[PDB]
RNA sequence: AAGAACCUUACCAGGUCUUGACAUCCUCUGACAAUCCUAGAGAUAGGACGUCCCCUUCGGGGGCAGAGUGACAGGUGGUGCAUGGUUGUCGUCAGCUCGUGUCGUGAGAUGUUGGGUUAAGUCCCGCAACGAGCGCAACCCUUGAUCUUAGUUGCCAGCAUUCAGUUGGGCACUCUAAGGUGACUGCCGGUGACAAACCGGAGGAAGGUGGGGAUGACGUCAAAUCAUCAUGCCCCUUAUGACCUGGGCUACACACGUGCUACAAUGGACAGAACAAAGGGCAGCGAAACCGCGAGGUUAAGCCAAUCCCACAAAUCUGUUCUCAGUUCGGAUCGCAGUCUGCAACUCGACUGCGUGAAGCUGGAAUCGCUAGUAAUCGCGGAUCAGCAUGCCGCGGUGAAUACGUUCC
C-alpha cells in the first residue's frame, strides 16, 4: 500500500465494530477479500470467499498488515501424476 | 456479445478508470489506438477508402 | 570584411560542418577548441587533416570551422570533407590531383530505416524448421 | 557473379602503412576503433621497452613469418573427408596470419593484453609460439597429403 | 525601431491546398498594403503508423501509413486596416489552419 | 495480398480524398460526423443511388457535395426533397449545412454505378456470365482505354464456390499515373452473398506547369 | 495481444432479470432526469426530497421514460469442408495468358522456341508467325549534389552585446519546404552483324536497373480469420441472453519456441570531460526553486509548441583504483523499509532504499542471421497506455571481417 492508509470497503468496519461492542457473533462470510486486517478486528473468524467455497479463517495477533484474503489460496494443488 | 459490450461502454462506468477505448464503426475492443479511437482494421479499410491526407504509403 | 577567405560546407551521415580557410598559422579551430583537444587524441584527427598534406604541402592556412550533428568521428569526417571542398574552392587547378585523391563526393550513406519484421533493418532474429 | 571489388583501408598515421590499419580492423571488438588504437600504441610502446628494436621491423618479420605457404581444403568426394592442399593467396596469407595471430594472442592468459600481444608478435619474430606452431601444423597437413591435389582436383 | 507586427500562420495536411491558401492569403496582403513578407518554410512533422495486414496472425507482414503536418508563416510590416477588412472574407480553402496574432 | 487495393494507391499522387478537412482540437469528432453522413447517404443509396459524395469542412461549416447519375431523385419536385434532407442532416450535425448536387456525364463509365448495377442484376438472378458480358459491352459503349471486372462467391448457386473475371483493354494498376477507378459491391442472394469488384482505366494523367 | 490487478473477458463460482443490457412498430400515459436515506458484497429493491419542459384553439409536435402487448431484439452459440471481406505462401521468382493465323484425326502445339545479351518473357537478330493483355521495368516517395523563390520561434559568419544567439543587427551560411537542375551507355576507346549489350576510361555530387522503401502477375496450399465487420444454413431463448461480486485467463512435476542479462581486465568501480537524431505534449508536457540517500513529493514559470517542456544522449575519451578469482565478475532469489498510478496493488503492477549474493569462468549433437554503413554493439523516442514494454515499431552514435567459387546442401 502507500499512506493514509490501508483501505477496507468500510462495511466490514461497521460490522466488526458492532460485533466488537456487543453480541460477539462468530463466523461470517465476506466477498471483499481486499480489506486489510485491523487491531479492532482481532480474534474474529471470517469465511473467506475464494470463489469455489468459503474458507474460514481465525485471526491471530500476529496478522494485521497481511491482506485478509491472502490467507486462503484459490489455487488447487498440485496437481501432478507420479509423486515419489 | 458486441452489442452488450458497446452498451456496457456507452453507459457511464462506476469508476472513471474503467473506460477502455473503442471505435464507433465496429464493436471490437482491444488493439484500438487511443489518439484516433479507430480499429486497426477499421483504420485499415478506411485507409484504402482514404479518409485523411496524406502519403500513404511507406515514405521516409 | 577582413582578408579574403574560402569556405566549404561538408556533411556526412547527418553531421554538417562549415570550414573557413582564413590564412594564418594553420592551427585548426573546431567549436572554439583545438583539434588536439576537441577530440583527444585521436590520430584520426590527422586523417581529418590529411587532404591538405596530400596536396603539395603546405600553406598552411588557418581553419575556423563550426560543426553540428552526428558523433565525434562523423563530425570530424565532416571537418575533413569540409576542408576538402574548401581546398577545392581554393584554386580550380588543384582539383586534378584531387581526382587521384578521391576525397570529396561525401557518399551520402547513412544507416538504413528498419524493415518491419526485422531488428537490424536486414537481420532477422531467428528461424527454425519444425 | 565474378570477382567483387574491395575497398582499400584508410592508412594508419602511425606507422604510416595500411597493414597496421588492417590490424586496427582485426584486433577491434565491439566496433571500437579507439580501443584498438590504445592497444596498438601501447603495443608499440611495450615493444619499445623490452629488447630494443624498431617495431615496424619486428612486425614485418613477424607477419612474413606467420603466413602459410599452402593450405588444405576439405571436400567429401566419397567416404571420409579429403583435404586438398593449394598455394595460398597473399591476401588470404596475411588474413590467416593476422587472424591466428590475434586469436592465439587472446588466449595467452597474461594480465595485460598489450604485453601478451607483444609476447606473441615476438614469438612470431622468433619462429615460435602458438601461431608459428599452427602454421607449422598447416605445413604438416599440407605437403604430406598434397598428392591428391597434385594436378587433379 | 522594433515593433510588434501581425504574423499570420498557416497549417495543413495537403500542401497544394496549403500553398494555394498561402498565395490567396498573401494576395490580399499585396493589395491595399505594403512590404508583405513571403511564406517562409517550417520543418513539418509527420506521424508514422504501423498496422497489421492480416485480420488474425501473420504479424511479420505489416504496413506503414503516415500523416505529415506542414506549417508556414507570413508577415507584414504595415497593419493596413483596409486589407484587414478585406481579410475577413476567405472563399478558399475549406482545409486550412490560419491563425492571426499581433 | 494477393491483391492490394488500387484505391489505396491512387490517392495523393493522382486523386483527391473523398473527405478533406483540417484538425484540430477534435480530429475524431469530425470523422465521426462524416462517417455518420456516410451512414445516412448509404440509406440514400437504397434507390436514389450515388457514385460518391465529396466532403469539406471549415469550422462550423460543411460541404457535403453529391455527384449522382440521377440528380432528380434527390431533388424531388419543387426541390422539397433536398430541403427535407438538409433538415434531416442539420438536425444531426448540429451545424449549418447546404448539400450540393452534380450530374456525371456518361455515368456508366463510373465504377461505383456499374458495380452497383451488376450487383442488382445479381439480385435479379440473371446469369452472372451474361451480366458481366453486358457489363463489358456497356462500358465499351461508354468508351474507355481499358476495363476489367470480377465476381466472387456463389454463382448461380452451383458448386461450393466459384470466382470469375472478364476484361478488355489495358488495366495497369502498377502504373502510378493510371488514374484507375476502383469499386466493390456486395450482392445478397438467398444462396449467399456475391462479391463484386470492378476496375476502370480512365487513362494516364499528364502533369501541368505554369 | 498496439498493455488480463477490477474492466477488458469470452470462461468458472455465487448472487439476480425475462419483450429484456441493446434497436424498431403498437396502444398508452407522462417531460426525461436526478438528491440522499435504508438493506445488501455488488447487482438492485424499500422511502422521502424531487421532476411535471418546449411548439399548438385543443386533435396534436418533439426527444424520453414507464406500462402492457404480440412481433422481435440477443448469441465472442456451431459451420473459414457454404462464403463475402481481409491476409500469409512459393516470391519482387519472371513468368502466366489472349486475339488472329498456321499445323495436328484428336487432345495440343506454334507465338512464349533458337542465337547474343540482361536482375527480368530485358533488349536485339533470326524463326510460320504477327500482335496484344496481366507482371518485371518505367511512372511515386525517401536519400545524396546544386540553383532559384522564401528568412521566423530557426540560423551567427562578418559587426558591436552578454552568464547565455541572448540582444541590437545580419537573413550571407548552416537549416527549413516549393519550384528547378542532374544519369540517359551519353561522351570517348575496344569487343560485337555496323544489332542489343558488356568491359575500360573520361566527365560528374551520385554511373551503368546510384542506395532504400512502396509497387506482390496468372495461381498454388478446400492455407488463416464465422472471433473485426457482414452473413447462407443449423441450434438456444424466464437462456448458448443480460446484470453483478470474486476468481481465472499468470496454474506447475516438465518439454519446446522466442528475447533479455551475464559468465569479466579491449574489463569492473569511481571522478572529470565530450558528440546526436527523430518523436511526443493541453483531461498534457511540466522547467526552475525547495524537501527526501533514493523513488518521488511540495510548489510553480513556460508551452497548442523550429519559441517551452518531456531531456540528461549512451558507448567513447581522460585519469584514479582492483590484478585474474565464482572475483570490487555477474546479478538471481528472498527479507525489511519506502514510493508512483488506481475505489482498490493478496491473488496478479511498476519503481526505489537497505539487506541477502542462485546458477553461470563462453556451452554436446545440432542450428540461425548478415556482402558496407550490412553484420557487431551503445543509448533515445513512440504506438500501446490510469498504472504496467527484456515485446513491437522507429531514431541516431560507434562501426568491421570475407566473398577463391558453383564441387557440395
Amino acid at each position: 500500500s502507500l499512506k493514509k492508509g490501508p483501505f477496507v470497503d468500510g462495511h466490514l468496519m461497521t460490522k466488526i465494530e458492532k460485533l466488537n461492542e456487543t453480541d460477539k457473533k462468530q463466523v461470517v462470510k465476506t466477498w471483499s477479500r481486499r480489506s486489510t486486517i485491523f487491531p479492532q478486528f482481532i480474534g474474529h473468524t471470517i469465511a473467506v470467499y475464494d470463489g469455489r467455497k468459503h474458507v474460514p479463517v481465525f485471526i491471530s495477533e500476529d496478522m494485521v498488515g497481511h491482506k485478509l484474503g491472502e490467507f486462503a489460496p484459490t489455487r488447487t494443488y498440485k496437481g501432478h501424476a507420479s509423486d515419489d | 456479445a458486441k452489442k452488450s459490450m458497446i452498451a456496457k461502454q456507452q453507459r457511464t462506468p462506476k469508476f472513471k478508470v474503467q473506460e477502455y477505448t473503442r471505435c464507433e464503426r465496429c464493436g471490437r475492443p482491444h488493439s484500438v489506438i487511443r489518439k484516433f479511437k479507430l480499429c486497426r482494421i477499421c483504420f485499415r479499410e478506411l485507409a484504402y477508402k482514404g479518409q485523411i491526407p496524406g502519403v500513404k504509403k511507406a515514405s521516409w | 570584411m577582413a582578408q579574403v577567405q574560402y569556405y566549404g560546407t561538408g556533411r556526412r551521415k547527418s553531421s554538417v560542418a562549415r570550414v573557413r580557410l582564413v590564412p594564418g598559422e594553420g592551427r585548426i579551430v573546431v567549436n572554439n577548441r583545438e583539434i588536439s583537444e576537441h577530440i583527444p587524441s585521436a590520430a584520426l584527427i590527422e586523417d581529418i587533416k590529411q587532404p591538405l598534406t596530400l596536396t603539395e604541402t603546405a600553406g598552411t592556412y588557418d581553419v575556423l570551422v563550426n560543426v553540428h550533428g552526428g558523433g565525434l568521428s562523423g563530425q570530424a569526417g565532416a571537418i575533413r570533407h569540409g576542408i576538402a571542398r574548401a581546398l577545392l574552392e581554393a584554386d580550380p587547378e588543384y582539383r586534378t590531383t584531387l581526382k587521384r585523391a578521391g576525397l570529396l563526393t561525401r557518399d551520402a550513406r547513412m544507416k538504413e530505416r528498419k524493415k518491419y519484421g526485422l531488428k537490424g533493418a536486414r537481420r532477422a532474429p531467428q528461424f527454425s524448421k519444425r | 557473379k565474378g570477382p567483387v571489388a574491395k575497398r582499400d583501408v584508410l592508412p594508419d598515421p602511425i606507422y604510416n602503412s595500411k597493414l597496421v590499419s588492417r590490424l586496427i580492423n582485426k584486433m577491434m571488438i565491439d566496433g571500437k576503433k579507439g580501443k584498438s588504437q590504445t592497444i596498438l600504441y601501447k603495443s608499440f610502446d611495450i615493444i619499445k621497452e623490452r629488447t630494443g628494436n624498431d617495431a615496424m621491423e619486428v612486425f614485418e618479420q613477424a607477419l612474413k613469418n606467420i603466413m602459410p605457404v599452402l593450405e588444405v581444403k576439405a571436400r567429401r568426394v566419397g567416404g571420409a573427408n579429403y583435404q586438398v592442399p593449394v598455394e595460398v593467396r597473399p591476401e588470404r596469407r596475411t588474413t590467416l596470419g593476422l587472424r591466428w595471430l590475434v586469436n592465439y594472442a587472446r588466449l595467452r592468459g597474461e594480465k595485460t593484453m598489450e604485453e601478451r600481444l607483444a609476447n606473441e608478435i615476438l614469438d612470431a619474430a622468433n619462429n615460435t609460439g602458438a601461431a608459428v606452431k599452427k602454421r607449422e601444423d598447416t605445413h604438416k597437413m599440407a605437403e604430406a597429403n598434397k598428392a591428391f591435389a597434385h594436378y587433379r582436383w | 525601431m522594433a515593433k510588434q507586427k501581425i504574423r499570420i500562420r498557416l497549417k495543413a495536411y495537403d500542401h497544394r491546398i496549403l500553398d494555394q491558401s498561402a498565395e490567396k492569403i498573401v494576395e490580399t496582403a499585396k493589395r491595399s498594403g505594403a512590404s508583405v513578407s513571403g511564406p517562409i518554410p517550417l520543418p513539418t512533422e509527420k506521424s508514422v503508423y504501423t498496422i497489421l495486414r492480416a485480420v488474425h496472425k501473420y504479424k511479420d507482414s505489416r504496413e506503414q501509413f503516415e500523416m505529415r503536418t506542414h506549417k508556414r508563416l507570413i508577415d507584414i510590416v504595415n497593419p493596413t486596416p483596409q486589407t484587414v477588412d478585406a481579410l475577413m472574407r476567405l472563399d478558399l480553402p475549406s482545409g486550412v489552419d490560419i491563425e492571426i496574432k499581433l | 495480398g494477393q491483391k492490394v487495393n488500387p484505391v489505396g494507391l491512387r490517392i495523393g499522387v493522382i486523386r483527391d480524398w473523398e473527405s478533406k478537412w483540417y484538425a484540430g482540437k477534435d480530429y475524431a469528432d469530425f470523422l465521426h460526423e462524416d462517417l455518420k453522413i456516410r451512414e445516412y447517404i448509404s440509406k440514400r443509396l437504397s434507390d436514389a443511388s450515388v457514385s460518391k459524395v465529396e466532403i469539406e469542412r471549415a469550422a462550423n461549416r460543411v460541404n457535403i457535395t453529391i455527384h449522382t447519375a440521377k440528380p432528380g431523385m434527390v431533388i424531388g419536385k419543387g426541390g422539397s426533397e433536398v430541403e427535407a434532407l438538409r433538415k434531416a442532416l442539420n438536425s444531426l450535425t448540429g451545424k449549418r449545412v447546404h448539400i450540393n448536387i452534380l450530374e456525371i456525364k456518361r455515368a456508366d463509365l463510373d465504377a461505383q454505378l456499374v458495380a452497383d448495377n451488376i450487383a442488382r442484376q445479381l439480385e435479379n438472378r440473371v446469369s452472372f456470365r451474361r451480366a458481366q458480358k453486358q457489363q463489358i459491352q456497356r462500358t465499351m459503349r461508354a468508351g474507355a482505354q481499358g476495363v476489367k471486372t470480377m465476381v466472387s462467391g456463389r454463382l448461380g448457386g452451383a458448386d461450393i464456390a466459384r470466382s470469375e473475371y472478364y476484361s478488355e483493354g489495358t488495366v495497369p494498376l502498377h502504373t502510378l499515373r493510371a488514374d484507375i477507378d476502383y469499386a466493390t459491391s456486395e450482392a445478397d442472394t438467398t444462396y449467399g452473398k456475391l462479391g463484386v469488384k470492378v476496375w476502370i482505366y480512365r487513362g494516364e494523367v499528364l502533369p501541368t506547369k505554369k
